[PDB]
């Protein structure tokens, strides 16, 4: 598991960006969310947050 | 733009891509730090429609 994650997280720094709502007006949100796919078939979707998981 | 081929790979690892979707760019928001942008909504996903 460790062997997936050399660059993708030790290197990279979760930010904080513009998000539309944040449960009040417009936002600096640390969960922004960049992009939202839907194209497989059984409701699965990946999604591109500025969090890191 | 907004149709099959829309854009366009010689192959599916190929280097190349032809695109055609006429993306324009918006002014940004008073206060905001993004890029806006208008485009042709995807060609394939209205072909499979």
């Amino acid at each position: 598991s460790t062997e997936e994650l050399f660059n993708e997280y030790k290197l990279t720094r979760p930010y904080m960006a513009r998000c539309i709502r944040c449960a009040v007006g417009s936002c600096h949100s640390p969960i922004a969310i960049e992009a939202v796919k839907s194209d497989g078939h059984d409701g699965y979707v990946r999604l591109q947050t500025s969090s890191q998981y | 733009p907004g149709a099959f081929g829309d854009i366009q790979s010689r192959t599916v690892s190929s280097s190349d891509l032809y695109a055609n979707t006429n993306l324009v760019l918006q002014r940004p928001k008073a206060g905001a730090i993004h890029v806006p942008y208008t485009q042709a909504p995807s060609g394939f996903e209205q072909w499979k429609k």
